[PDB]
C-alpha cells in the first residue's frame, strides 16, 4: 500500500476542484469556494496495485514563500490543468511548469497536462497545440471533463504511473 | 499535565530563555513534540513542529530540539512582545493520545514602570432608581501588574460592599483592573464624596466622586 | 484558510450533558486532516479531550473515555463533542481545532476555534442589568471623555459589549469581570470620545449575554 503526493495545480477556474472531488466523492460540483485549498485522501486500486493518494487541491494566490515552497515540494507528481476554453490558463501552463521545476530542482519531474471541460460545445485551446507542448515537455496530455467524469480517473492515475516510472 | 513544563520563566530583554518538558519514552522518547504559544485571551498558535520546524511567520529566534525523553524550546534576542504562556505537546503511544504540558508563563523582566489612569464613576440614576448604588473605578495601563485599592466614604476608610478584581494582563502587556463599591442610595446621598483611592509602586491617584 | 467557530450552551447543570459543535468553513470536513476538541481550565492548561476522522474513526483522551463522544455531520460540515455526567471539573474553555495533516504534518493543532467558555455549576442563569456609565465633568481628559456601560449581577461568564454596533473600535476597553460574593459577575465597558462630540453623537453599548440569550443596546447621554 504505497503513497502517492498528487498537487492539482491551475488557473482560476480551470476545474481543479471539480475534477478532484470527481475523484474523491464521484460527483460533479458545479460551484465550490474558490479559496478552499485543502488535501484529500483515496485509495484506488490502479494496475493491480493498493494506491494511497495524497491530493491537494491547490486554490491560495500563487503565492512564493519557503512555507508554500516545501508545501509543493511534498508532492511527487503534479496535474498541472488548464481549461480548453480558457487561453490564458494554457499560457499560464509554462510558468507552473517553471515553479515546478524550481522547487522540485529537477528537469525531470513527473506531470500530467489537463485539459478541462472538454465536454464544451466550442474552444479556443486546439488538441494539436497542447499535444505539441506536451511532447516539448516529455510528459502525457490528457482531456478531461470534470461534469461527466471524462478521464478523470484516466489523468489522475496516468500522474500515479508517471511517479512510479520515476523510480 | 502529562508532560511536565516548569509553570514559569524569566529573563531580561536581549537574553536567551529556555523552556524544557519532560515526558516519558511512551511519549517524548517516541513521537514528535509540538510547541505553541498562548497570548492573552487567543487560542495557542503552533510555534514550533517536529521538534525544530518553523512554521511561517516565527523568526529564527525561536528554536526547539529534542534529547531523549526531554524537549526545549530556546528564546534569544528576548523581546518584550514573546510574553506569553508556552506549552508542548506529544502523542503518548501508552495511553493513545495527545498530551500536553503543564504550561510555562514567560515574564520579560526590566520592563519600565507605568502608573495607572483611573477612571471613577458615580451611580447612574437608572441604578438608583432600582434601589442600588454602584461606584465603578477602572484602573488600566499599569505595570507592575500589582495595585491595591482603597475606598473613601469623604474621609473614612471603606471596606464594607468593595469587590477588587485581581489584576489581568492586558494586549498591551500592562495591566488592568477594577474595583466597585456597593453602597445603598441612602449612603451614597449622605456623604460629601466617595473616593477611590489605587497605589501602584508607591505613588496614589485617587479620584473623588460626590452626588 | 479553514475557519472553526464553537457554538454551546454557555451553562450545564450537572448530571447534565455537555453539547457543543463546531462549524468549520474555508474547508471541507472530508479534508484528510483530524478534527480535535481541546479544553483548557481557566487559568490552567490545556488538556485534549478527543478527535474524529471524516470517515467517522475517533480517538478520546483515555481519561475521558467513558464520557466522550464526537461526531461528524458531513451534511453541515460539523463535528460536534458530547461530554455527559458534567461536573464542575469540566468548568472550561472549550477550543476545536483542525490538524495532523495527511499532506504536510504540522502536528495535530493547525487551526483554532475561538473557543467558547463552559460553566458547569447548580446556580441558574442570569442575565445582566445595563446602566449608562454617563461622562460627566469629571470623567474628561481635555479633549478626550470617557463614558462607559456598566454590565451588573449576571451568571455564568461571558459577556461581550462592543460600542455603535462595531463602528466604535479605538478608544474601547471591556474590563474583565468581577465575581462578586452572590455568586454573580459584573464588568464595565469603557470607550474614549471627543469631548465636542457629546453634543451630537449617541454612544450605545451593544451588551450580548449568550447564556441567557440576552442583547440590551443602552443608549449612554451625557448627564442633566
Ligand atoms: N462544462 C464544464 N464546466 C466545468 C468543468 N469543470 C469545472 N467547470 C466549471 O468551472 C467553474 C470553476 O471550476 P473550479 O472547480 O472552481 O476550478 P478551480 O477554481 O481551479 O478550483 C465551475 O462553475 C464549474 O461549473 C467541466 O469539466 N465541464
Ligand atoms: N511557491 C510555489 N507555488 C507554486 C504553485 C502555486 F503556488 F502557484 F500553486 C504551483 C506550482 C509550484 C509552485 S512553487
Ligand atoms: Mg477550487
Amino acid at each position: 500500500m504505497t503513497e502517492y503526493k498528487l498537487v492539482v495545480v491551475g488557473a482560476c477556474g480551470v476545474g481543479k476542484s471539480a475534477l478532484t472531488i470527481q475523484l474523491i466523492q464521484n460527483h460533479f460540483v458545479d460551484e465550490y469556494d474558490p479559496t478552499i485549498e485543502d488535501s484529500y485522501r483515496k485509495q484506488v486500486v490502479i494496475d493491480g496495485e493498493t494506491c494511497l493518494l495524497d491530493i491537494l487541491d491547490t486554490a491560495g494566490q500563487e503565492e512564493y514563500s519557503a512555507m508554500r515552497d516545501q508545501y509543493m515540494r511534498t508532492g511527487e507528481g503534479f496535474l498541472c490543468v488548464f481549461a480548453i476554453n480558457n487561453t490564458k490558463s494554457f499560457e499560464d501552463i509554462h510558468h507552473y511548469r517553471e515553479q515546478i521545476k524550481r522547487v522540485k530542482d529537477s528537469e525531470d519531474v513527473p506531470m500530467v497536462l489537463v485539459g478541462n471541460k472538454c465536454d464544451l460545445p466550442s474552444r479556443t485551446v486546439d488538441t494539436k497545440q497542447a499535444q505539441d507542448l506536451a511532447r516539448s515537455y516529455g510528459i502525457p496530455f490528457i482531456e478531461t471533463s470534470a461534469k461527466t467524469r471524462q478521464g478523470v480517473d484516466d489523468a489522475f492515475y496516468t500522474l500515479v504511473r508517471e511517479i512510479r516510472k520515476h523510480k | 499535565s502529562v508532560l511536565t513544563q516548569p509553570p514559569s520563566a524569566s529573563g531580561t530583554p536581549g537574553q536567551r530563555v529556555t523552556i524544557s518538558c519532560s515526558g516519558s519514552s511512551s511519549n517524548i522518547g517516541s513521537n514528535y513534540v509540538y510547541w505553541y504559544q498562548q497570548l492573552p485571551g487567543t487560542a495557542p498558535k503552533l510555534l514550533i513542529y517536529r521538534n525544530n520546524q518553523r512554521p511561517s511567520g516565527v523568526p529564527d529566534r525561536f528554536s526547539g530540539s529534542k534529547s531523549g525523553t526531554s524537549a526545549s524550546l530556546a528564546i534569544s534576542g528576548l523581546r518584550s512582545e514573546d510574553e506569553a504562556d508556552y506549552y508542548c505537546a506529544a502523542w503518548d503511544e501508552r495511553l493513545s493520545g495527545w498530551v500536553f504540558g503543564g504550561g510555562t508563563k514567560l515574564t520579560v523582566l526590566g520592563q519600565p514602570k507605568a502608573a495607572p489612569s483611573v477612571t471613577l464613576f458615580p451611580p447612574s440614576s437608572e441604578e438608583l432608581q432600582a434601589n442600588k448604588a454602584t461606584l465603578v473605578c477602572l484602573i488600566s495601563d499599569f505595570y507592575p501588574g500589582a495595585v491595591t485599592v482603597a475606598w473613601k466614604a469623604d474621609s473614612s476608610p471603606v471596606k464594607a460592599g468593595v469587590e477588587t478584581t485581581t489584576p489581568s494582563k492586558q494586549s498591551n502587556n500592562k495591566y488592568a483592573a477594577s474595583s466597585y463599591l456597593s453602597l445603598t442610595p441612602e449612603q451614597w446621598k449622605s456623604h460629601r464624596s466617595y473616593s477611590c483611592q489605587v497605589t501602584h509602586e508607591g505613588s496614589t491617584v485617587e479620584k473623588t466622586v460626590a452626588p | 484558510e479553514v475557519q472553526l467557530q464553537e457554538s454551546g450552551p454557555g451553562l450545564v447543570k450537572p448530571p447534565g450533558t455537555l453539547s457543543l459543535t463546531c462549524a468549520v468553513s474555508g474547508g471541507s470536513i472530508s479534508s484528510s486532516n483530524w478534527w480535535s476538541w481541546v479544553r483548557q481550565p481557566p487559568g490552567k492548561g490545556l488538556e485534549w479531550i478527543g478527535e474524529i476522522y471524516h470517515s467517522g474513526s475517533t480517538n478520546y483522551n483515555p481519561s475521558l473515555k467513558s464520557r466522550v463522544t464526537i461526531s461528524v455531520d458531513k451534511s453541515k460540515n460539523q463535528f460536534s463533542l458530547k461530554l455527559s455526567s458534567v461536573t464542575a471539573a469540566d468548568t472550561a474553555v472549550y477550543y476545536c481545532a483542525r490538524g495532523s495533516s495527511s499532506w504536510y504534518d504540522l502536528g495535530p493543532f493547525d487551526y483554532w476555534g475561538q473557543g467558547t467558555l463552559v460553566t458547569v455549576s447548580s446556580a441558574s442563569t442570569k442575565g445582566p442589568s445595563v446602566f449608562p456609565l454617563a461622562p460627566s465633568s469629571k470623567s474628561t481628559s481635555g479633549g478626550t471623555a470617557a463614558l462607559g456601560c456598566l454590565v451588573k449581577d449576571y451568571f455564568p461568564e461571558p459577556v461581550t459589549v462592543s460600542w455603535n454596533s462595531g463602528a466604535l473600535t479605538s478608544g474601547v476597553h471591556t474590563f474583565p469581570a468581577v465575581l462578586q460574593s452572590s455568586g454573580l459577575y459584573s464588568l464595565s465597558s469603557v470607550v474614549t470620545v471627543p469631548s465636542s462630540s457629546l453634543g451630537t453623537q449617541t454612544y450605545i453599548c451593544n451588551v450580548n449575554h449568550k447564556p441567557s440569550n440576552t442583547k440590551v443596546d443602552k443608549k449612554v447621554e451625557p448627564k442633566s
